[PDB]
C-alpha cells in the first residue's frame, strides 16, 4: 500500500504535468492557428 | 518587391503549415499514451 500510495502519487503528479502540459499545447495551437490565419490573409492581399 | 515578399511569405507558410502537422501528430501521440496511462491509472486504484 505505501508503494501504491507513492506510485499514484506520481500518478497524479503526472496527470498534472499532462493536464497542465495539453492547456499548454491548446495554447501554442491556438497561436498556431492565428499566425496561419493572418499568414492566409496576407496571402490572399498579395495575390489582389 | 511584393513578389519577393509573397515568396518570402509562401516559403515561411508551407514550412508553417508542415510544422503544424507535425505538432498535430505528436499531441495525437501523447493523447494516446495519457489514455494508456489512465486505463493503467484506474486499475491500479482499484487493486489500491
Amino acid at each position: 500500500l505505501e508503494k501504491a500510495r507513492e506510485d499514484l502519487a506520481q500518478i497524479q503528479a503526472y496527470i498534472k504535468n499532462l493536464k497542465d502540459v495539453y492547456t499548454k499545447q491548446m495554447e501554442e495551437k491556438n497561436e498556431l492557428e492565428m499566425k496561419a490565419a493572418k499568414t492566409k490573409k496576407k496571402i490572399n492581399t498579395a495575390r489582389t | 518587391t511584393i513578389n519577393q515578399m509573397e515568396i518570402s511569405l509562401k516559403e515561411e507558410e508551407i514550412q508553417l503549415n508542415e510544422a503544424t502537422e507535425k505538432t498535430n501528430q505528436l499531441l495525437a501521440n501523447l493523447d494516446k499514451e495519457s489514455k494508456k496511462a489512465n486505463q493503467k491509472g484506474e486499475e491500479v486504484a482499484a487493486t489500491n
